[PDB]
DNA sequence: TTAAGTGGAGCTGGATGCTCTGT
DNA sequence: TCCAGCTCCACTTAA
RNA sequence: ACAGAG
């Protein structure tokens, strides 16, 4: 459910680390720089794939260190629109229902894609379901959150850089849809 | 305190009278004493002004209104063939255009 | 969780290119207008005021008042530009010799280039050609202008194009009316006979009407400078995306950050240049109301003039006998310019630190190599090492003995901290213990070290050398007689400079190719010049 | 062979260099500093910073002497190393669906 | 100036009697000729006719109204032609005498005032991404409302 | 011209939008160019300048001519895309000579830019069927009889034509064709023996071919110039009066330039024919007119002659001028008060003229003219002369006679309607595209209204639209429209000033 | 500063900078000349090429084409004294690369 | 006869060494 | 205190 | 601004 992004970067290799292999040294400074942020128009980085080209390691004046241009291929979470994933509640809430797939918590299911039987919680943080022949609209999306199959209609960046000079919104969002039959909990297809 | 050039020259030969010191600076539409003329109606005045609006709405739709490629689709789908944006397409007399041109 | 962003962008400087800001790009850059003239407030409190020069919304120039704009210190603050608005346009004086040749090229009726379409063919296909020079555009330039002043009738209007030429400082006359002793021309004869009202009440209109043309002056100009087309505008050699014929008189005016003009000299000279120019646009400005005399808005209008060209340029030639200043006073010209200027002064040559200087005198018992160095020189000027495996245990040596013996330190750096801790204070016993590796330690200079040795005038590359320090108890500058030939030293009471390169790359290149073993014969003939002297020949 | 490269024979006065030098900050750091600088403004010329004068000035090291060549760091590298294949997304196993 | 607050009143008080005599010629509608003849009026009896309305205990003496008339040449109200004096009660000049009528202006107020444009001061200062912005306009913002 | 190009990036963007507005403003921006460097200077692909270069040489915005070596080089004609402004007062001025037939026929023209005559008598059928109901066609015949009617009174007027081939230079074929105009056949229509319907919409071998045919916007000038000769004449003098101009106008023109300081002259005795004959006038009457408007100081009559009776000619260059000054003397008037114009006509009169004889002339004080007087400087609405006493040009020692030029003034308020009316475009396209959120929201609701409206559509739809949360909102739409209206209006209205100060700059010019 | 008295340092004249050229030795040129002298940093905007600050230009209103140059400060100074001259140094900074 | 291209003469604006050491 | 460009004005050729 | 020193 992936993808690559192809990336290049200028990484610079301290003279500390000239006994180490260039491909280790190069790859670990670039897992430390990319993994568990969002780049703005193609996703968030899980880590580095592979380095496909390695160009000459200069060194500039005034400096020890080199500095060298990798190409390279990242995994890169970005799911496609109308895609089904699985994952589980961490909570209800008013204005929807959040979903968190694993390391990715920003999923919202707004209420006007949710199931349309029941719509409105009485009062309740707990969202609520009702058919006529079983369960009398108590049934409803634990706080345990056993795990849901949704589809994910919508996503959104937001640009997160600084506005005024210098001297925590969340800057992926992903929307969902459960309406369609064969969509909600695991349990009830 | 007086200055480099003698203010005499300037003018004030009084002595006093000099203008005052601007605390705020003025603000950035003053108001004016003088207003707009109201416009002019009519039944034919009017009809220029319905005219005026349908053709934008019209050269809009017409082909010669070239829109900007759209590129960078993520993956293709079963929903391109129902979603096809379909348009005729107008061809020139390439007598009176320029052999350069073709496409 | 959070976004991605590149931690330090360091960048190279690829070109400059210069330019020139429109009136209402100025007003996009400068944080306030200013409106107010007085530098301060009246009361003891000793504030400024809030809406004229010296408010800190432009920066700051002393530590005791912070910057307003963005909040922080003279160390830290880059400085922040205001504008003055100006109620009468002006000429900028250095432009001006350049407005009269565009005034040379354009027809004054239409604002069309006076050229043919031929010609316009021709030029502009010369300014295609790829690698177009500097030297090229200035002789275009001219080549254009020429054309351009040898005819006499637009072709695109049909108007006459008179001479345009300078009629005193920052005055512009057009020739549009000249008249000749052969049979009348229409245009002029009507124009000739059009002041019978003021002849009616005004006698001496009668002989100087002769002598009556179209005084062009920046109302005028500004207002055919925003109709001269864009097509026409690389003709100029105004290149199109540095600037327009329209910005070239100012209407409106940027005030320097405050760090440009410190608040100490009290006030520096451009403060009150602009102190001026905002109280004659309040005079301007009320005349306009009160009923003055077109005499008196004139002449007002020529002080606004000349107070903005004095403060650009303070040495202008013409000024006449009722407008001279009484004082000099620095514009911004006369600080560029001139050897205490920035590009002598501050820009090709600056003071240094890391600098000494001192009375010579012989020893021969030296290397030619070598320069003995006084304990009291050598105990200020210190040499950033940088702490490693092969010198930890020696640094830490240095690091005990401390400020106030020779072979010591006076401060130590931790890795990724920029502050420095005086190593005078506290117990040095511990600080050696809690040595990192890339900790910097500022030891004393000591024996062996890379250490520049210059005589004061430098006729030669042989002035200036790279010499081994040795570190010895009298004060003077001590070197082996065989090199007072290339310094041109005698020992009279001469004195040399010393420096002491604080970088490992500068320590390389001092000792290789500055090095006096390196240097025993001069680049001119090849002939030595470390030789014997007097009693080492005798 | 300064004097007369260019075919005429230019002094080393500040007429010559103005001649013989296309770099404005030269230019302006020598004499004539005012005039210089606003005629590059009305021209709209933009300026090499490759001349020694302002590289001594925008702090950056002149290409002349130490600055004519480049070193590189002879790292134990391995340029252009093995790919990781990819299993799912080759080719033979997605031929286009539409015609 | 003689007075600014004693001008104000007999500027409109003249175009008046003008625009009234225009009027009779346009309701007689006799002969074209004949009536633009009748359009015009005198120049001594409008003067005797301003004089004699009353508004004030100083004479308003001939040699004044006779440049004070022009006043109304210049805001565009009047007309004014001399002709020679082959017939008059008086003759005010040697072999000349001058005619006023009132007279519409040539057009309507132009495209360029009813714009709120053609009549800003700050319009020097007016750009796109500016602080002064069409998009942001208050003389704009206000001239829509009404 | 930095107005007139922001003016036309606006106009190109909305009647053919952003990869073409490109190429139209850098050819009015740096004038002629041939086609590889368009590209390069503009990051334009090739073949999207090859379809903006095609389009704007439709409409015949570019021209382009063959130069040195065979290259193509495109021109922009500047003036002919801010004439896209005065489109609907066009499609409005041959409703009133010419039925709705004769209105559809032009608009066809303008939004096509040219069109074979076998073209446009198709499309106009097909459009006017919407105008009438029940059975009845429209039919080819009688919108040919308007069209041939349309190019004798020359509005509309054949494109240059394509050259033979055969009869010039066979061989190789050129990289561009180097039309001319042929002046004979501009007005000479083909002869069409095809007819036939225009068809309804129901949706379930040509031998006029080349013969294009483009409307001839310069014979709309000519009747917008008679019309503020004629309106001026009907408020100075009467309505009788006026129709005398309107007369001597008409016949004027088929047999002079449109460009010319005298057209040719009529006598009196032809003149009184072609009146109508519902005039109850006397010719001894009709000679009355013409000598007291020839009296007139205004001059917009003269002699110019004596034979054959008498002899008047009307003057057109001297007409504009007036206009042109009744023109700037109504902004003065609105801007800055009747105090001030008085000023104003007091300086043009009196040509040259000092601050003291103004107080005197005026008779507005010291303190309230001069206030008056330096404003107008300002604003570059009048000048000064400063005759020198010495060669100092001292202030001290000069004579500041103020003038007023009416030819730089002409050119100086031009430029602020050019700026003005793009100032009113950016409101308009501000408003519309900061609520481009209600009227997606307005348009979905009447979607469902739209899309199927009649087959299967029940009644329990039509309560559902004011059901959603846009009721409280509509607020918000009707001043949006209110906006928008008076926007759009003052846009046209302003186009009356601009074709009123450019016609007198446009004949003060000789081009020589 | 100037001298003795106020413990000013030594100057490197326009003629000691001749020698170092003739020598080639271009980073030492760069130590004494900016590093031990007014070694600064400046916020440049790509975009329009003028000076910010703090990471931000008020001038695009926009805060993610800044970058940090390294300049002597003397330079920064000519680059404010000339824009109030209104003669603009509008840079352009590629990469060090 | 005069339109015009080029000689000769006067006006104008620029420049004139490097540092410390004190009052 | 010494020295290049810029502009004004007489001085032949040429139609 | 003046005097020094090399
Ligand atoms: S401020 Fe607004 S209303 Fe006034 S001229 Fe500018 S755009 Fe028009
Ligand atoms: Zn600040
Ligand atoms: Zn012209
Ligand atoms: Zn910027």
């Amino acid at each position: 459910m992936f993808v690559l992004v192809e990336m290049v970067d200028t990484v610079r290799i301290p003279p500390w680390q000239f006994e180490r292999k260039l491909n280790d040294s190069i790859a670990e400074e670039l897992n430390k720089k990319l993994a568990n942020k969002v780049v703005y128009n193609v996703g968030l980085c899980i880590c580095l794939f592979d380095i496909t080209k390695l160009e000459d390691a200069y060194v500039f004046p005034g400096d020890g260190a080199s500095h060298t241009k990798v190409h390279f291929r990242c995994v890169v979470f970005h799911p496609f629109l109308d895609e089904i994933l699985i994952g589980k509640i961490k909570g209800c809430s008013p204005e929807g229902v959040h979903v968190s797939l694993g390391f990715f918590d920003d999923i919202l299911i707004p209420p006007e894609s949710l199931q349309q039987p029941a719509k409105f919680d009485e009062a309740e943080q707990v969202w609520v379901w009702e058919y006529e022949t079983e369960e009398g609209a108590h049934d409803l999306y634990m706080d345990t959150g056993e795990e849901i199959r949704f589809r994910v209609v919508d996503e959104s960046f937001v640009d997160t850089s600084p506005t005024g000079p210098s001297s925590k919104e969340a800057p992926y969002t992903l929307v969902g849809s459960i309406s369609e039959p064969g969509l909600g909990l695991l349990s009830w297809w | 305190a007086a200055y480099t050039f003698n203010i005499e020259a300037v003018g004030f030969s009084k002595g006093e009278k000099l203008p005052d010191v601007v605390l705020k600076p003025p603000p950035l539409f003053p108001d004016t004493d003088y207003k707009p003329v109201p416009l002019k109606t009519g039944e034919g005045e009017e009809y220029m002004l319905a005219l005026k609006q349908e053709l934008r709405e019209t050269m809009k739709r017409m082909p010669y209104f070239i829109e900007t490629p759209e590129e960078r689709q993520d993956i293709e789908r079963y929903s391109k063939r129902y979603m096809k944006v379909y348009k005729e397409e107008w061809i020139p007399d390439w007598r009176r255009l320029p052999r350069e041109m073709m496409p | 969780k959070e976004q991605f962003r590149e931690t330090d962008v360091a960048k190279k400087i690829s070109h400059i290119c210069f330019g020139m800001k429109s009136p209402e790009e100025m007003r996009q850059q400068a944080h306030i207008q200013v409106v107010s003239k007085n530098l301060y407030s009246q009361d003891n409190q000793h504030a400024p005021l809030l809406y004229g020069v010296l408010d800190h919304r432009m920066g700051t120039s002393e530590k005791d008042r912070p910057c307003e704009t963005c909040g922080k210190n003279l160390a830290d603050c880059l400085g922040h530009y205001g504008y003055i608005d100006l109620e009468l346009p002006c000429f900028h004086v250095g432009y001006f010799r350049a407005v009269i040749g565009i005034l040379q090229m354009i027809c004054k009726t239409c604002c069309h280039i006076m050229l043919s379409q031929e010609e316009k063919k021709q030029f502009l296909d010369y300014l295609k050609r790829p690698g177009l020079t500097y030297l090229q555009k200035r002789g275009l330039k001219k080549k254009i202008s020429d054309k351009c002043r040898k005819k006499n009738i637009c072709h695109h209007c049909g108007a006459f194009n008179g001479t345009v030429k300078k009629c005193g400082l920052l005055k512009i006359i057009h020739e549009k009316y000249k008249t000749n002793k052969k049979v009348v021309d229409p245009i002029v004869s009507n124009f000739l006979q059009s002041f019978e009202t003021a002849i009616e009440h005004n006698k001496e209109v009668e002989p100087l009407l002769g002598r009556a043309q179209e005084n062009l002056n920046p109302l005028v100009v500004l207002n055919l400078f925003k109709r001269i087309p864009a097509e026409d505008v690389p003709l100029l050699l105004m290149n199109p995306e540095a600037g327009k014929p329209s910005d070239l008189i100012l209407t409106r005016l940027l005030v320097p950050p405050l760090c440009i003009r410190p608040s100490v000299v009290n006030e520096d000279d451009l403060t009150m240049k602009l102190t001026e120019i905002i109280f004659l646009n309040d005079v301007i400005k009320k005349h306009r109301i009160s009923g003055a005399k077109t005499q008196m808005i004139m002449e007002d209008w020529d002080f606004l003039q000349l107070q903005c060209a004095l403060y650009i340029n303070s040495e202008l030639s013409g000024i006449p006998l009722n407008m001279a200043p009484k004082k000099w006073t620095r514009g911004f010209v006369q600080r560029l310019k001139g050897k205490q200027g920035r590009f002598r002064g501050n820009l090709s040559g600056k003071r240094v630190d890391f600098s000494g200087r001192t009375v010579i005198s012989p020893d021969p018992n030296l290397r030619i190599d070598e320069v003995a160095v006084p304990v009291h020189v050598a105990k200020i000027l210190t040499f950033p090492e940088k702490v490693n495996k092969a010198n930890i245990n020696f640094l830490r040596k240095l690091v005990q003995n401390g400020p106030e013996v020779h072979p010591g330190a006076n401060f130590i750096q931790q890795r990724h901290t920029q502050m420095k801790r005086f190593l005078k204070y506290g117990n040095r016993e511990k600080m050696a213990q809690e040595l990192k590796y890339g900790d910097i330690v500022e030891r004393h200079l000591i024996d062996g070290d890379v250490v520049l040795f210059n005589r004061q005038p430098s006729l030669h590359k042989l002035s200036i050398m790279a010499h081994l320090a040795r570190v010895k108890p009298h004060r003077t500058f001590r070197f082996n007689e065989c090199v007072c030939t290339p310094y041109n030293a005698d020992f009279d009471g001469d004195e040399m400079n010393l420096h002491l390169p604080q970088t490992e790359e500068a320590k390389a290149e001092a000792l290789v190719l500055m090095g006096t073993k390196a240097n025993l014969v001069t680049p001119r003939n090849g002939e030595p010049l470390i030789a014997a002297i007097q009693d080492f020949l005798t | 062979d300064l004097m007369t490269y260019k075919g005429e024979v230019l002094g080393i006065t500040r007429f010559g260099l103005a001649k013989m030098k296309e770099s404005v900050l030269m230019l302006a750091s020598f004499e004539k500093t005012a005039d210089h600088l606003f005629d590059a403004a009305y021209f709209g010329q933009k300026d090499s910073v490759c001349g020694v004068s302002e590289c001594i000035i925008m702090g950056i090291p002149m290409n002349i002497g130490t600055g004519l060549f480049k070193l590189l760091h002879k790292a134990d590298r391995d340029p252009n190393p093995p790919k990781r294949p990819l299993i799912f997304d080759t080719n033979e196993f997605h031929i286009p669906l539409v015609t | 100036d003689f007075e600014s607050e004693f001008v104000e009143v007999l500027n409109q008080q003249c175009f008046k009697f003008l625009q009234s005599k225009a009027e009779t010629a346009r309701e007689s509608k006799q002969n074209p000729m004949i009536q633009r003849n009748s359009s015009f009026a005198s120049s001594h009896e409008v003067w005797k006719y301003i004089c004699e309305l009353g508004i004030s205990k100083v004479e308003l003496s001939m040699e004044d109204i006779e440049t004070i008339l022009n006043t109304l040449i210049y805001d565009g109200k009047v007309e004014m032609t001399i002709i020679a004096a082959k017939e008059g009660t008086v003759g005010s000049v040697d072999g000349h005498m001058k005619l006023y009528r009132a007279v519409n202006p040539i057009i309507p107020p132009t495209g360029l005032v009813r714009a709120p444009c053609g009549l800003c001061p700050v319009f020097d200062d007016c750009h796109e991404g500016g602080e002064i912005s069409p998009s942001n306009c208050i003389y704009m913002t206000e001239w829509l409302e009404f | 011209t930095q107005a007139e190009i922001k003016l036309c990036s606006l106009l190109l963007q909305e009647h053919f939008g952003e990869i073409v507005e490109k190429i139209g403003v850098h050819l009015i921006r740096t004038g002629s160019q041939p086609l590889r460097v368009i590209a390069h200077d503009t990051g334009t692909s090739l073949d999207q300048v090859k379809k903006a270069l095609c389009v704007l040489v439709q409409h015949n915005l570019v021209s382009y001519q063959v130069h040195k070596r065979g290259v193509v080089e495109y021109e922009a004609q500047c003036s002919r895309v801010l004439r896209m402004l005065r489109y609907p007062r066009y499609i409005y001025t041959t409703k009133t000579l010419y039925s709705d037939t004769g209105e559809l026929i032009v608009e066809e023209l303008l939004l096509n830019g040219k069109l074979t005559m076998s073209a446009v008598v198709k499309k106009v059928a097909d459009r006017l069927t919407e105008t009438m109901e029940d059975g009845k066609t429209m039919d080819y015949a009688e919108v040919s009889n308007t069209f041939v009617r349309l190019a004798d009174t020359h509005f509309v007027q054949r494109c240059p034509s394509v050259p033979t081939t055969e009869n010039s230079d066979p061989g190789p074929p050129p990289p561009a064709p180097t039309l001319v105009i042929n002046e004979k056949d501009m007005y000479l229509v083909p002869k069409l023996s095809l007819i036939g319907k225009g068809k309804r919409r129901r949706s379930s071998p040509i031998p006029d071919d080349g013969i294009y045919w483009q409307a001839n916007l310069d014979r709309f000038h000519q009747h917008f110039r008679d019309q503020a000769i004629v309106s001026a004449v009907a408020n100075r003098m009467d309505q009788t009066s006026s129709e005398i101009v309107r007369t001597m106008l008409r016949m004027s023109e088929i047999t002079t330039s449109s460009s010319a300081p005298f057209t040719q002259p009529l006598s009196s005795n032809e003149i009184f024919r072609s009146l109508p004959v519902g005039y109850n006038i006397s010719k001894q009457v009709l000679d009355q007119y013409l000598t007291l408007l020839a009296d007139d100081p205004l001059e917009f009559v003269g002699k110019s002659g004596d034979s054959g009776g008498g002899m008047y000619v009307i003057n057109l260059h001297k007409a504009l001028a007036s206009l042109a000054t009744a023109t700037l003397e109504s902004v003065v008037q609105e801007r800055f008060g009747s105090r001030c114009a008085r000023i104003f006509r007091l300086v043009l009169q009196k040509k040259h003229i000092e601050q003291k004889q103004v107080e005197d002339f005026a008779m507005i004080p010291a303190k309230e003219a001069k206030d008056m007087l330096y404003k107008m400087l300002s604003e570059n609405f009048m000048s000064l002369q400063e005759i020198p006493k010495t060669p100092d040009h001292a202030p001290s020692r000069t004579f500041y006679l103020y003038t007023v030029n009416i030819l730089s003034a002409a050119r100086m308020l031009l430029h602020r309607c050019y700026k003005s009316i793009a100032n009113l475009i950016e409101r308009r396209q501000f408003e519309t595209k900061e609520n481009k959120r209600l009227l997606e929201k307005s348009q979905r609701v009447e979607a469902i209204i739209a899309s199927m409206q009649a087959t299967g559509a029940e009644e329990a739809q039509l309560q559902e639209i004011e059901e959603m949360i846009t009721a409280p909102e509509r607020q918000q739409l009707e001043t949006l429209k209110r906006n928008v209206n008076k926007l759009d209006a003052s846009e046209i209205q302003v186009d009356e000033t601009i074709f009123l100060l450019e016609s007198y700059i446009e004949c003060t010019m000789k081009r020589q | 500063t100037e001298g003795r008295s106020r413990d000013g340092g030594l100057r490197l004249g326009e003629m000691e900078r001749d020698c170092l050229i003739g020598y080639g030795a271009s980073m030492l040129l760069l130590e004494r000349l900016m590093i031990s002298s007014d070694a600064f940093e400046v916020d440049v905007c790509g975009q329009c090429g003028l000076l910010g600050y703090s990471g931000w230009c008020h001038y695009c209103k926009s805060s993610c084409h800044v970058s940090s140059l390294r300049i002597p400060y003397a330079c920064k100074l000519l680059f404010q004294e000339l824009q109030s001259m209104n003669i603009i140094p509008r840079l352009k900074l590629s990469k060090y690369n």
